């Protein structure tokens, strides 16, 4: 019943400032029994379960960092990291238990910003091993980069094949605040086996000049 | 080790709404 | 310290039945009962509901009315959740936490990974990634495992059967025709590297895999 | 019927900090939600002086910290 949502959806803070993002129930929540607000918030990182930071709304667990910070009663809560420390990739829910059934928030994303780094563009070949069946894949990698938004194009001797790829974004990483990206472009052994020059340009905003790094099948 | 605590008194009585003493 | 084990993830095809575990083990399992919290991809947080771990019934909110169960051999310190009748948005990953008067959660599961759908299970096939045959010295550096055609999900590259942590990227898959894609990239130092060994640790729960396939350079 | 879109927004402080976030919903409830909160962070750093861009869907909360 407790209609929940929180807010906003997402945050882009900055190293070592202050966050204010909301909860904000439905119908109460102040159990008059108790003098407690039956709110609790939870952080889940990308893939741990949830834990909770704090209860009766406002207080804090026996683990949580000192530095976060559940304030709201009856139906106005908001939570609060100052000096936001990256490791705090996280997302926070926020849910009610004053009435069965249990709610949870959407959630309210919060991401990091910080100083901008291109890109480490590291190409690598298909394997031996694979390279026994029909189809060859060429790997790329842009390891460890601030911000999300980058590129790439890869091409089959001078040549942007757009066919076949497979990119794969990362989660905003775990102690630096970046982020890296992987391209798979496969081709059967044969379509492979035809051309030499194998590139991987992938273009950012660290540099009007994209970062090239290439490798001919014809020197492995 | 030895074995927690937290058992304390109340139980599991009636979940939508506390269970900790609403006085006389 | 305290904590709720989940049996492994599971992979069903649509219309079947299943049975995910939640063994504990830190508290007198029966003296805080166990709730089952859901999760889909990317999506948000749904409350299963909650076993009574005494009374031993179960309450399970609207959206769980009927086909799911709880119950628990209140013995061997473990709740279940059983499923019937999987549908294809029955694929979410599941969960189990222990809830006290507080109102919260202090301690719940990995959870369990479950996805419904036909396709079959197929071990998936790890390649290296050596950077080429020949090239530059820096410091630093990266190797490859790239995972690729498996299904269905989970996999697990870790790096030494654990030394190496950081350095490590290990991607997220890919779905493009029921089969799944993944690979995950490494950084050691050239001074390490290759008079030390790097094997890349792959294992896809699935078919009760567990390739680790050491980067050997060119 | 009703979509349900984003709002790409600023929130730049009085000291020359500038943070981001993200509001989805209903436009109005969208909206609403985003100036709900905007109307937030005042009780502590100061007043706004909101302007909407791009019919509406960037706005960017400026901040007096006052």
């Amino acid at each position: 019943d407790i209609v929940m949502s929180q807010s906003p959806s997402s945050l882009a803070v900055s190293a070592g400032e202050k966050v204010t993002m909301s909860c904000k129930s439905s119908q109460s929540l102040l159990n008059s029994r108790t003098r407690k607000n039956y709110l609790a918030w939870y952080q889940q990182k990308p893939g741990q379960s949830p834990k909770v930071l704090i209860y009766w709304a406002s207080t804090r667990e026996s683990g949580v960092p000192d530095r976060f910070t559940g304030r709201g009663s009856g139906t106005d809560f908001t939570l609060t990291i100052s000096s936001v420390q990256a490791e705090d990739q996280a997302v926070y829910y926020c849910k009610q238990a004053y009435i069965p059934p249990l709610t949870f928030g959407a959630g309210t994303k919060l991401e990091l910003k910080r100083a901008d780094a291109a890109p480490t563009v590291s190409i690598f070949p298909p394997s031996s091993e694979q390279l026994t069946s029909g189809g060859a894949s060429v790997v790329c990698f842009l390891n460890n980069f601030y911000p999300k938004d980058i590129n790439v194009k890869w091409k089959i001797d001078g040549s942007e094949r757009q066919n076949g790829v497979l990119n794969s974004w990362t989660d905003q990483d775990s102690k630096d605040s970046t982020y890296s990206m992987s391209s798979t472009l496969t081709l059967t052994k044969d379509e492979y086996e035809r051309h030499n020059s194998y590139t991987c340009e992938a273009t950012h905003k660290t540099s009007t000049s994209p970062i090239v790094k290439s490798f001919n099948r014809n020197e492995c | 080790r030895r074995p927690q605590d937290v058992k304390f008194p109340g139980g599991g009585q009636i979940v939508g709404g506390v269970y900790l003493l609403p006085r006389r | 310290q305290i904590q709720l084990v989940q049996s492994g993830p599971e992979l069903k095809k649509p219309g079947e039945t299943v049975k995910i575990s939640c063994k504990a083990s830190g508290y007198t399992f029966t003296d805080f009962s166990m709730h089952w919290v859901n999760q889909a991809p990317g999506k948000g947080l749904n409350w299963m509901g909650w076993v009574n771990t005494e009374t031993g019934e179960p309450t399970y909110a609207d959206d769980f009315k009927g086909r799911f169960a709880f119950s628990l051999e209140t013995s061997a310190s473990t709740a279940y959740l059983q499923i019937n009748s999987l549908k294809n948005e029955d694929t979410a990953t599941y969960f189990c936490a222990r809830f006290l008067l507080r109102q919260y959660f202090d301690v719940w599961g990995a959870g369990t990974t479950v996805t419904v759908s036909s396709a079959k299970t197929t071990p998936p096939s790890v390649y290296p990634l050596a950077p080429g045959s020949a090239a530059q010295t820096n410091s630093m550096v990266t190797l490859g495992c790239l995972v690729k055609g498996y299904f269905p999900e989970p996999v697990t590259v870790t790096w030494n059967s654990g030394s190496l942590s950081s350095g490590v990227h290990t991607f997220p898959a890919v779905l493009q025709s029921d089969l799944y894609t993944l690979s995950s990239s490494v950084t050691v130092p050239s001074s390490t590297w290759p008079s030390e060994t790097v094997t890349c640790n792959v294992a896809h729960p699935a078919s009760s895999t567990k390739v680790d396939k050491k980067i050997v350079p060119r | 019927p009703k979509e349900e879109v984003t709002i790409k927004v600023n929130l730049i402080f009085a000291d020359g900090k500038i943070q981001t976030a993200e509001f989805k919903g209903t436009f109005e409830e969208a909206t609403a939600e985003a100036y709900r909160y905007a109307a937030l962070h005042a009780k502590v750093n100061g007043e706004w002086t909101a302007d909407l861009e791009d019919g509406g869907n960037h706005m960017n909360i400026k901040f007096a910290g006052k």
